[PDB]
């Protein structure tokens, strides 16, 4: 007559790392980290995403003639935008503090387009003849949908001085422009004013705009410039306008109606038609684990990124043969 | 392991015992069977789940990335940003990979050691009124029926 | 006869915790984390702070008329600055590299006020006249005390040539600004002449500034704007100013006689008349404590910050009932 | 625990030892009491002390944050600076709050050997002279006065 | 040390035996040396190989710096990126001390259970054959001569 | 007769610290830690640095005639600079961008010099006079190599309208610059017209420059100023020049042929003559630890740096007296 004490075995075959010792086989472990995505991309509870698909920020903002799939966009959980948008800035130019524009979308979830300056409300000034073949719209000379781009008229191109009040409760964003041509004539052609100046005015910016006139390589068949400005113009503050010439002008701004936690993710994907809880630009995250090794970029109720290709904890004992 | 017990002087588990992690094989004219031993397998089952529960809970607070773009002439800031935000991910990255090596190892041992206090106890129970096998295993030396062998279980002998 | 082997219990009801588990009671234990402070500014190691109070540093620099109580500082230790001081700016506008000054202050505890350009030194144009509403002292119209707004002499602006050597051992912060009025007719009310420049420079220096003459919103009733810039002039060398108008001209500067240890801390707090060894902007702390969790940003001998809330060591056994 | 004494084998506690952190205590015809074992106590108080020294000190190098100001078009490097900040500090609680509880386990496991230790001296000396009671104790065959009982806990005996 | 035969119920190592960590000695009529136990001697030499082996591995993903220079008016960027350089610094300083502190007292109390664990197997052998001397040593009660004693070497007795 | 259990012990002095215990003699040991350089600067698997001595990168690449070392450099594998350099910039001035410069050349290793616009290319204007004795060469007034201060000819200067097309596959570093004179009379003496401008043109810059004319210390008995600028020209793009005076202008221009790992480091090491596998900026590393503790800033297949004076590791046991 015996007794024996003993411990479990079974028919495990999990396996477990150590300091001293390397894929030692236990009775049971969890696994802790989660390899697995769907590769769409989804709703983040609920809300879908803003997906530019072919057009950048600049060009969805400022309303490029080929980005019309976004004259007037919802809610969004958060934006999506390809590496290489062929859609941005389709007259060649710059984009003034781009990325810190970018950085404001990251804390915004929606905006609602208002009109600030009508188109028909310049009396002085041709406002339908400042297009570009560059900017096509149905085989057609287009131009940046938000901006007008202002031409003399009758010959003469009198000072401007136009004034907007913000009476939105909200944040107001305001975008505007100015063009460089490429020479004396293109500067008589179109403003006839040879030494011209924009001027914008809040309560806190104090700018004075100078176009540079120089020769410079053709960009899309283009020699010309157009650079970009922004401002946040304040609840109950005004804007002032004042130019002889080169004002790209106001006609849309942006009410920013919601600010929500958001990001602007760097990905080639398409929509999936799918919801998730967690998503990454690779693909969405459905899981209970602690860890995943995805991406480090995501956004919702996510575990936390580490660069392991495996984490298994013991939580058995060692099982013999 | 560090206690002896696992894979050393107990040379190998039992595939019979399902019943829980740890406890007792006995072998008489009545026959023979396991039993787990369900007060020191449920004390492993808490402290288990206690530590997974403190490793998962430490860790809910890593580094999360943000995205950040920079122009063409912002090299510099772009680059501290890249090497920050990888700097993070490897630390911690780092600091999990170890914890679970390391905590790998003490789940072991505790193991390890449950099994030899658990043999321990019913050693110092039998004392004398049994040989000391070298394996395990305790041989009686007067005849020691289920209730007896009960006895031995719940910790009463004698 | 018997003889036992056996350990310490006691009536302690200290608890730490381990990994396996949670609230063991121990018999002896050590806290390492201090959880307290004394909610006051208080001088550290003998050195009081410079609270700046209801004003900002630009306030406390170009001497706003509101900020007299900081006409001549003693040597301080750290500075306190409210998140938003009213008295910055009265007349409104910007600082120029704002940050990197505040940069620099922190790495500065003492300065000595200094006159480089005596305002009787103005020979062919009106100082005294130099006054806005905006920024009363005493019921009537002043202005910024260190810096001297210049405006025409019986109709005219004679061309400025000015110019100022350093002849002190130290490093002398130099302060100057630009006015830029909001029209044509303030232009030539008082500066006469329409097209102005203030040109500064230093063996480093090569600067041109140009007024920005534009229509913008009223800032305390006021449309114009200050544009306030500085620069650090090395022992030995010279800066030369030369304006024909919108000058806002140096009178006073600082001399940099001590740099130490220091920060620009945010606290709403007041001073506490208390000596301490460890100052955080919520209170000081007295502890031999390894850690603290009352705020990141402390200055002297500190603990180091956790965001704990409890961090004690067992030295003891485990306690038994 | 993992050595089996502290709440295992030996039950619990004793409120009558005010004296040391492990000892004995004796039972015979003059009378009973406490006596710290002085040695092992001293040694426990050395490796204690050290592990709190060396935890103080390990940490005297952790992050300290830097006040820092950015202007409103600033705000992609002062999102990189808070981000950068609250990086560290997590980092550094992190290592604060497991170095705590890796540690504390491993100080009471310490006791536990320290114990373990010491009971197993005494077995050792006393090997046939007294029954193992299972329970900490040890009750003697021959009668053991005072004297007796002191050698015990020197460690001279027979 | 927590297994208490390094340095505790065993008082000293051997200089004579130069063939391994852990062996044995003997000592009858025809003579006395040293003899390894080769097994639980390479089980050692693996464990501590591969530990060196994580160590160093689990290292080998630390930060790099990355020379960056700065202007005269970008000084909080500067400072940002020396802050920012310097904590990771100390963050793997850290990390490389302590891992290496805690790893030193892990190898020596694995030592210490390797000797255990050996002297444990030695007596559950010899049981009642030998009197037990407290000392690490066994003392036996019928004469042993040297193929006797390589019986208790190889694990075979009686 | 007796058996006994028992372990090593050696004359080994070797110790390691724990948690608990400081200073344990173990019988093995294994230190971790590389203490030991041996002081010099060497190559990198075979590839020379380029050790500047005392040459600046600005001075490097504009050519400073005191850096003719220079004018033609083999691929390198990091370059060296010291702290100081003498020789940079010889004429007073500015580098524009510079910091961003130095960190595209972290990412280079070979340039190839070649020459874009001839300094005999210049008909209606004046190269061979553009020289100042604070840049001299063998005791002669010099200037720049790689760049031509163009001068009026027979008092005249003509406005520059040149171009440059980038026929080569590789980047094309360009750079050229303006002079700041001091006064009215240098402009009227250099340049002949008072108001100048250097206006430059690529695909994706749009560049105007204008001389900041104003009174300023002497530097090395220099007030006139230079202030160098750069562009990185991308194959098939061309660089359009225009100016009507102060036009430093490009002669010699870099090809970007190779893009290799590389660092910028701080040494007042000189060369010498030894092979490495891993540079630190006070001496090269030969060994197989895991760590090293002699500078953070490495190049190369290098151990990991830490700040610790001592790491070691026990693999043997507690060595007995
Ligand atoms: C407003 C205007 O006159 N647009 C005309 C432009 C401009 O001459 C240049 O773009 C000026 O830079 O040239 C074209 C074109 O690009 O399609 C036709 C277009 O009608
Ligand atoms: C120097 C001067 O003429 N100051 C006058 C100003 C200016 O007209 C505007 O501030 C110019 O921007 O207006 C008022 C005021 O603000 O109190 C009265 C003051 O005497
Ligand atoms: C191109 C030219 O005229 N260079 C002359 C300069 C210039 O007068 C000033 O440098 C202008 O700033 O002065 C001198 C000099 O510095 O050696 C002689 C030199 O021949
Ligand atoms: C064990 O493994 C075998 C074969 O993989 C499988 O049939 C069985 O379901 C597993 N679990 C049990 C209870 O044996
Ligand atoms: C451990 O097992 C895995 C199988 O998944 C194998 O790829 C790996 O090489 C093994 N490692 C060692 C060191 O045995
Ligand atoms: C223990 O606790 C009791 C009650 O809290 C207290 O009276 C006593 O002073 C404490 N210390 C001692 C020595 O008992
Ligand atoms: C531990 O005890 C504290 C009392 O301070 C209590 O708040 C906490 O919930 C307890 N934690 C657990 C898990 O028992
Ligand atoms: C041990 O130390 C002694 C003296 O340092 C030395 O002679 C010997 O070579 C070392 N090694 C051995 C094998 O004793
Ligand atoms: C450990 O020994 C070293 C000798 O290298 C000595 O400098 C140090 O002070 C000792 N530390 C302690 C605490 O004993």
């Amino acid at each position: 007559d015996q007794i024996c004490i003993g411990y479990h075995a079974n028919n495990s075959t999990e396996q477990v790392d150590t300091i001293m010792e390397k894929n030692v086989t236990v009775t049971h472990a969890q696994d802790i980290l989660e390899k697995k995505h769907n590769g769409k991309l989804c709703d983040l509870d609920g809300v879908k995403p803003l997906i530019l698909r072919d057009c950048s920020v600049a060009g969805w903002l400022l309303g490029n003639p080929m980005c019309d799939e976004f004259i007037n966009v919802p809610e969004w959980s958060y934006i999506v935008e390809k590496a290489n948008p062929v859609n941005d800035l389709c007259y060649p130019g710059d984009f003034n503090d781009y990325e810190e524009l970018k950085h404001l979308l990251s804390r915004i979830n929606h905006f609602e387009k208002i009109q600030i300056i009508p188109k028909s409300s310049w009396s002085s000034h041709e406002a339908s003849l400042g297009v570009s073949s560059v900017c096509p719209y149905q085989g057609k000379s287009s131009f940046f949908r938000n901006v007008v781009w202002l031409i003399k008229k009758n010959s003469t191109y009198p000072t401007i001085k136009r004034s907007y009040n913000n009476t939105n409760q909200e944040d107001l964003l305001v975008l505007w422009g100015i063009h460089h041509p490429n020479d004396a004539a293109e500067q008589t052609k179109l403003y006839q004013n040879p030494t011209t100046y924009i001027s914008v005015g809040t309560s806190t910016l104090n700018q004075r705009l100078v176009p540079r006139i120089a020769t410079r390589s053709k960009v899309n068949g283009q020699s010309g410039r157009m650079e970009f400005f922004w401002t946040i113009l304040k609840p109950n503050d005004a804007i002032n306008f004042e130019s002889n010439g080169n004002f790209i002008a106001p006609e849309y701004a942006y009410k920013i109606v919601k600010k929500g936690d958001s990001t602007i993710m760097k990905s080639e994907l398409e929509y999936g038609n799918c919801n998730t809880k967690c998503q990454t630009p690779m693909g969405a995250i459905n899981s209970s684990m602690p860890f995943h090794n995805i991406h480090p970029l995501t956004i919702g109720e996510c575990p936390k990124y580490v660069k392991s290709n495996r984490l298994v904890l013991a939580t058995g004992l060692r099982n013999s043969p | 392991g560090l206690f002896g017990a696992i894979a050393g002087f107990i040379e190998g588990g039992w595939q019979g015992m399902v019943d829980g992690w740890y406890g007792y094989h006995h072998s008489n004219e009545q026959g023979s069977g396991y039993a787990a031993d369900k007060e020191s397998t449920q004390k492993a089952i808490d402290g288990v789940t206690n530590k997974v529960n403190s490793i998962i809970d430490k860790m809910n607070t890593q580094f999360e990335a943000v995205g950040r773009e920079f122009n063409n002439l912002e090299r510099r800031i772009e680059n501290l940003n890249k090497k920050m935000e990888d700097g993070f991910l490897d630390v911690w990255t780092y600091n999990a990979e170890l914890l679970v090596l390391m905590e790998n190892e003490r789940t072991l041992d505790f193991h390890d050691s449950n099994v030899k206090n658990l043999y321990d106890k019913v050693r110092l129970q039998l004392r004398d009124n049994a040989k000391e096998l070298g394996n395990g295993c305790f041989e009686f030396y007067h005849k020691c029926d289920n209730e007896c062998m009960e006895s031995v279980r719940n910790g009463t002998y004698d």
